[PDB]
């Protein structure tokens, strides 16, 4: 069912830094007020499409999602991104692992690496084979349902893994609500505040209101009649 | 074979298996124009 | 069997010309190749090698006067004629096919002079 | 007011590449199944390859051979073939042909360059070197820089063969021939290709440029990863985020 | 391309000595293939690309080389009564076919 | 196009992937021999 989500899914859309400017582009972006699916780790690990790229944000309370796996067939046919967080230490692997049957968390490699209260949102994308990562950490309070508020997601990390990424997986606990979005290629407004952290967004293809914000370039739309579109 | 408009546009063309002539009409479009109040005040708007 | 097989060897005469033939069975000439070495007695071999479907010719050599490949291609046989043979080569003459590779079968034939 | 001096620094990492072990090594890959190599932290010095090089072709696209040195790579990719100089010309952007359709398609938006030149004294074999194998058909044809690594055989009937040769049913692959005296458009090529994108990126590989020191409140002329202007260097207290 | 060799004269006191045998050659060549004789009568068996040996062969051998120098190496048993051993190039022609000799008593 | 007899395709009328969808009113085909060095020859603006 639909809930008032505003604007989750917003990332930054490049790397360059900007301040105080309202800045339009076109990139993949989650549809505003669009459905997202909603998971429950109790007592729905499916696997989904990612399409041209997926926007993840998960609240944990026990650090339930330590590691993704990327690929198409999950049966060691081909090469499997492999990412296990045990103690402080981050290793990473993308050999053909040979995997359980079902697997679970208890409570070829060409790149190796090794070192609700808080959720993690991250980003990860695959351009040409080259596997990109946002994050953003920030604090909430909330754990029955989706979060309401916004935060958009720095890059931090960017491994060369080479997998084309069509389908992905998520890792349940059993003896963690975590949230997958997807992105589409809108034109979106990003404010950027004084300290450059993008706080709101305008999705031009919500309605016609938006795309009257989004033509005349402002969050505050004065008293009046305005011409915007064209119907096809 | 082809017929064309003041613009040089393709106008009708005869189809290559039954020869009958087909005009060929560009599909439905038009403006929409958005009446609203200020932003300040409501989210309520209006489509002409 | 796929098999080599030698044939009329040269024989001792004061005349230092000498002749031998090579057969081939269980494989066609139009199919693979074969391949022509030589060893003078107390040395290592010398070579004259070749590769074709048919009819090509390939050579080098120290000296080519009256030289060039001489075949009888019935299958029946492969011929060599030099007029000084006898003293100025062939104490052994061997015959040998070749194929892609790991499919290479070698005859070996004696001659007298 | 005009600047008085020049001030060029870039970062302070300097060990070899090496560029031997992509270009100078021996038995690389079949066409397809292609592989993807990377390189980081290491000096350009590009000027031993101008001196040894003996390669039959540069191209280069959005970049020129002078120019070439004082450029900061973000990152770098090299991509090894085995090639018949007609697929040579092929390897262009925009092409048609076998290559094009089927291997290793590339795209006309592309910053790179890419270097040929001629190994049949190695490559060729007597007898043929027919462990250089490609693909002759498919259902359709790929977007640029992925692999296939298949065999399904094809079917040129209505009916089936079936999963098995037979009657309009054939296997989809085929070796090359090269040979001693072989035809000179036909004879064998190795083909190295590199892919980078040259702005606003943390950089690793740089090229042999000393730096010099820094002068502050006063008109330079400043490099810094290839950027240059002039304007006057102050203090700032803008908190840059690790990845700008 | 001229290719010259060199070998030892030497006397065993037990298997387990370990033997090497080396070609030299004029130019850059690319492909060799190895090869073993037995004296007095001479038949040939080919070991190919790549060092894989031919069918009817012990299996411990192994071959890797550097250029303008190839080496092959073997540890136990027959080879030391049965090794001669012979090395061609065939990237370009002629195709020589190489000189030399060796023996273990 | 499967042919791989051919060295070259140089195309200055259509692109060369369109040649699958596009379609003639007509189609002539001149045919000579000519020397290697005089390929370069055969375009527009070109002397010798
Ligand atoms: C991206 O990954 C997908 C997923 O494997 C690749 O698509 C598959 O291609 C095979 C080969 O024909 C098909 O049999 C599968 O049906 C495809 N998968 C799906 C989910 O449809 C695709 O080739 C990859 N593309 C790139 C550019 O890497
Ligand atoms: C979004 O999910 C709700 C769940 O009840 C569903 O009814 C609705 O059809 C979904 N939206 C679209 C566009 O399908
Ligand atoms: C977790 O502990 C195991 C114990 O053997 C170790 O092998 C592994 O490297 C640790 N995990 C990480 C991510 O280092
Ligand atoms: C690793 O890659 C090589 C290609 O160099 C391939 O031959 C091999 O099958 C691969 N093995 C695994 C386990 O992925
Ligand atoms: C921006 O950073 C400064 C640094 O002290 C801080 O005072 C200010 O509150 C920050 N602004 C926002 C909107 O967080
Ligand atoms: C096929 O072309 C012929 C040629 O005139 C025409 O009579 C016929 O209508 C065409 N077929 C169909 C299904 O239109
Ligand atoms: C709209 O509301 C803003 C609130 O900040 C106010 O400043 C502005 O004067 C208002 N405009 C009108 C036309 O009421
Ligand atoms: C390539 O390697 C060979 C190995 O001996 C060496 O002689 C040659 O100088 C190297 N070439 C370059 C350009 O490094």
């Amino acid at each position: 069912a639909y809930t008032n989500s505003f604007t989750r899914g917003v990332y930054y859309p490049d790397k360059v830094f900007r301040s105080s400017v309202l800045h339009s582009t076109q990139d993949l972006f989650l549809p505003f007020f669009s459905n997202v699916t909603w998971f429950h780790a109790i007592h729905d690990n499916p696997v989904l499409p990612f399409n041209d790229g997926v926007y993840f944000a998960s609240t944990e309370k026990s650090n339930i999602i330590r590691g993704w796996i990327f690929g198409t067939t999950l049966d060691s046919k081909t090469q499997s991104l492999l990412i296990v967080n045990n103690a402080t230490n981050v290793v990473i692997k993308v050999c053909e692992f040979q995997f359980c049957n079902d697997p679970f968390l208890g409570v070829n490699c060409t790149f190796e690496y090794v070192s609700f209260k808080n959720l993690r949102e991250f980003v990860f994308k695959n351009i040409d084979g080259y596997f990109k990562i946002y994050s953003k950490h920030t604090p909430i309070n909330l754990v029955r349902d989706l979060p309401q508020g916004f935060s958009a997601l720095e890059p931090l990390v960017d491994l060369p893994i080479g997998i084309n990424i069509t389908r992905f997986q998520t890792l349940l606990a059993l003896h963690a609500a975590y949230y997958v979005g997807y992105l589409q290629p809108r034109t979106f407004l990003l404010k950027y505040n004084e300290n450059g952290t993008i706080t709101d967004a305008v999705d031009c293809a919500l309605d016609p209101l938006s795309e009257t914000k989004c033509t005349l370039k402002s969050f505050t739309v004065e008293k009046g009649i305005y011409q915007t579109s064209n119907f096809r | 074979q082809f017929g064309r408009d003041i613009a040089d546009t393709t106008d009708a063309v005869r189809d290559p298996q039954t020869l009958e002539i087909l005009d060929i009409t560009p599909c439905s479009f038009g403006g929409v124009s958005v009446i609203t109040p200020g932003t300040n005040t409501s989210n309520q708007v209006a489509v002409l | 069997q796929v098999q080599l097989k030698e044939s009329g060897p040269g024989l001792v005469a004061p005349s230092q010309s000498l002749s031998i033939t090579c057969t081939v069975s269980g494989f066609s000439l139009t199919r693979y190749g074969v391949h022509w070495v030589r060893q003078p007695p107390g040395k290592g071999l010398e070579w004259l090698g070749v590769i074709w479907a048919d009819g090509s010719t390939y050579y080098n050599s120290a000296l080519m006067s009256r030289l060039s490949i001489s075949k009888d291609n019935s299958k029946s046989q492969v011929f060599l004629n030099m007029n000084s043979l006898q003293t100025d080569d062939t104490a052994k003459y061997y015959c040998a096919r070749d194929g892609r590779g790991y499919d290479d079968y070698w005859g070996q034939g004696t001659t007298l002079t | 007011v005009q600047p008085t001096e020049s001030i060029v620094r870039f970062p302070n990492i300097t060990n070899l590449c090496p560029f031997g072990e992509v270009f100078n090594a021996t038995r690389f890959a079949s066409v397809y199944a292609w592989n993807r190599k990377r390189i980081s932290n290491c000096v350009a010095d590009y000027s031993v390859l101008y001196n040894s090089a003996s390669f039959s072709t540069f191209k280069c696209y959005g970049v020129s051979p002078t120019k070439l040195n004082d450029l900061c790579f973000t990152n770098v990719y090299a991509d090894s073939f085995v090639i018949r100089g007609d697929e040579v010309r092929q390897i262009a952007p925009g092409q048609t042909g076998k290559i094009a359709d089927y291997n290793y398609k590339l795209p006309d938006d592309f910053t790179g360059c890419v270097i040929a030149w001629n190994s049949n004294n190695l490559d060729s074999k007597v007898g043929g070197n027919y462990n250089y194998l490609y693909r002759l058909f498919r259902k359709s044809n790929l977007k640029p820089f992925e692999r296939d690594i298949s065999t399904e055989i094809y079917q040129a009937g209505s009916t089936p063969c079936n999963g098995v040769e037979g009657f309009n049913c054939y296997f989809p692959l085929q070796s090359y021939g090269f040979q001693p005296t072989n035809g000179v458009g036909y004879q064998p090529y190795r083909v190295v290709v590199l892919s980078f994108e040259l702005l606003h990126a943390p950089a690793t590989v740089c090229g042999p440029k000393k730096s010099t020191n820094l002068v502050k409140n006063k008109c330079v002329n400043f490099n810094f990863n290839g950027l240059t202007g002039t304007g006057v260097l102050t203090e700032s207290n803008k908190k840059f985020l690790p990845f700008q | 391309q001229i290719v010259l060799t060199q070998s030892p004269a030497i006397m065993s006191a037990s298997p387990g000595e370990k033997v090497t045998m080396t070609c030299s050659a004029s130019s850059t060549v690319s492909f060799i293939y190895w090869y073993q004789q037995k004296p007095g009568s001479s038949p040939r068996l080919l070991i190919y690309d790549t060092s894989n040996p031919a069918s009817g062969v012990p299996v411990r051998f192994s071959g890797s080389g550097c250029g303008t120098s190839y080496y092959l190496t073997i540890s136990r048993m027959e080879a030391e009564d049965a090794a001669t051993y012979y090395c061609q190039q065939w990237n370009t022609y002629p195709l020589t076919f190489g000189a030399g000799t060796k023996l273990e008593l």
